[PDB]
């Protein structure tokens, strides 16, 4: 019943437009939303458009389409790589820094091609589509998927039919993330996606500029979950045709590369109007070709990329810290932070790779622990180098007293965070070792384990710095 | 080095 779906989505829109609930209400709100999304989903028949046969059956047509439009198709082939999915495998030796992959702009799906597509009329009227280039790309993808003769059909027919973003997690798979820092961004993703689906289902079914959309016929929640997951796992920022601005884009062929540690070796060539990728390392014939996606955390890889990357050298966990207005020194601390370019309250990161805290966090902690006299002396100074550059540098303390205070705080705070997790490090390792787990469950348990391993490293680093500066104070002659 | 580096799956804001 289309009128029942319209009533259920109206209810879903209102629920997901409520304000954020207080501390400790987030899980039960997520369960409230899952209940209504699942009831809608089980009343619908999955993806509106499906392709018979195997995913690999369509890769030859992708290579042929890419070749005819000026892209590189020589020296690699599309292969199944088990738990990494499909990817590129070298057919011949490829040297590091060798240009081996390129994709002309005509092949890309962009916000610009979305504007000139069947979505164009609705794009020009809808406030959300105009503001959210990633949402516009998602609907561009759904519109072309539902088009029988879309130019990008060879690309769309080779995209995965599902993903491992948390949108696809079962309830108990998300439950593994209770009391983690990452779960809050999982909650947000689910609520955003459900709100957007309900909003656009109403728009597509009622707006006159949507009357000719291929989605007015059928537009299921699974359609929208697939579109946003496709975009978040694969989208890229590229310059516009003249280079004056940037835009979001899906890049066929190149986006089949899987991820490894390294540096970005993909850039846009504006002069030749194409994406270009040089080899991250030497790849021998028969070896998988990897690229480096970007310096993202494992929370970001799980939530936005749908995988957990082992030995992520950029892994980190978010921590929120601020000066309280109850602090009798709030005004002076806020003034010092402003001079340093740091907000009074903000989100920092604790890093896996040494050092565990950045210059920004060290600067904040120093200011947070300054005495009134240290604040006055700092504000009286005016050397440009002392606004932030020395303030965040480990070898330029305010005072040994200040160091002891800030490391004591950081040790206690990282220790406090560890105590709030539902499981310990070794409990997690026992689950991973002795249990048969789904792919998505393993991602969740590895993620919560990784958060705690970072926090314990921060505890031990803060403790040794506290002990070091306490020793320096004790050894100072009286 | 790269005038326009491309980050695969760059994180964007989805809060409309
Ligand atoms: N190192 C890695 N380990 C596990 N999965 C990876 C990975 N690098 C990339 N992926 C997967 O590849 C996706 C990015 S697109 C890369 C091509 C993809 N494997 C495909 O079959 O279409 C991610 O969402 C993730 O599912």
């Amino acid at each position: 019943s289309p009128k029942e779906i319209l009533n259920l989505t109206s209810e879903l829109l209102q629920k997901c437009s409520s304000p954020a609930p207080g501390p400790g209400k987030e899980w039960e709100e997520y369960v409230q939303i899952r209940t209504l999304v699942e009831k809608i989903r089980k009343k619908q028949k999955g993806l509106s458009v499906t392709f018979d046969g195997k995913r690999e059956d369509y890769f030859p047509d992708l290579m042929k389409w890419a070749s005819e439009n000026g892209a590189s198709v020589e020296g690699f082939e599309m292969v199944n790589f088990k738990e990494e999915g499909f990817g590129l495998r070298a057919t011949r030796d490829i040297k590091a820094e060798e240009l081996f992959l390129w994709v002309p702009r005509k092949l890309l799906m962009t916000v610009e091609s979305a504007k000139n597509s069947v979505l164009g009329p609705l794009y020009s009227q809808d406030r959300i589509l105009q503001a959210m280039g990633n949402i516009a790309l998602a609907f561009h993808l759904l519109c072309e998927r539902a088009s029988p003769n879309s130019f990008w059909q060879p690309y769309i027919q080779t995209l995965p039919s599902e993903y491992d973003t948390p949108l696809y997690f079962e309830e108990d798979e998300v439950r593994y993330l209770q009391s983690t820092q990452a779960i809050h961004d999982v909650f947000s993703q689910y609520k955003n996606t459900a709100r957007q689906y309900a909003y656009f289902y109403k728009v597509i079914q009622t707006h006159p500029h949507a009357n000719k959309l291929p989605l007015k016929d059928s537009f299921t929640y699974e359609d929208y979950r697939w579109a946003v997951s496709s975009v978040m796992t694969r989208q890229n920022q590229i310059p516009t045709e003249d280079g004056s601005r940037v835009t979001l884009a899906l890049i066929p062929l190149w986006d089949m590369c899987n991820h490894t540690n390294g540096l970005i070796t993909t850039g846009y060539n504006l002069e030749d109007d194409r994406c270009e990728c040089v080899a991250l390392q030497d790849f021998r014939a028969g070896e998988q070709i990897y690229i480096f996606y970007g310096t993202r955390s494992n929370a970001e890889f799980v939530i936005h990329s749908g995988f957990f990357f082992d030995n992520n050298s950029h892994d980190r966990v978010k921590i929120k810290l601020g000066v309280s207005k109850s602090d009798r020194l709030y005004a002076m601390k806020a003034e010092v932070l402003a001079r340093a370019g740091i907000p009074t309250s903000s989100v920092f990161a604790l890093h896996f790779t040494e050092p565990p805290i950045s210059a920004q966090l060290l600067a904040f902690l120093r200011v947070f622990c300054m005495t009134e006299e240290e604040l006055k002396e700092h504000l009286l100074g005016d050397s440009a180098i002392d606004r932030i550059f020395t303030l965040g540098n480990s070898e330029f303390p305010v005072s040994w007293d200040n160091e002891v205070k800030l490391w004591t705080f950081l040790e206690d705070r990282a220790s406090l965070l560890l105590k709030t997790y539902k499981t310990t490090i070794e409990e997690d390792k026992s689950v991973l070792k002795n249990h048969d787990l789904s792919v998505r469950a393993k991602m969740a348990i590895k993620l919560r384990l990784g958060e705690k391993e970072i926090l314990e490293k921060a505890v031990k680093s803060a403790a040794v710095n506290r002990e070091y500066y306490r020793q320096q104070m004790e050894e100072k002659a009286p | 080095t790269l005038k326009y580096p491309i980050e695969a799956g760059i994180v964007t804001n989805w809060d409309d």
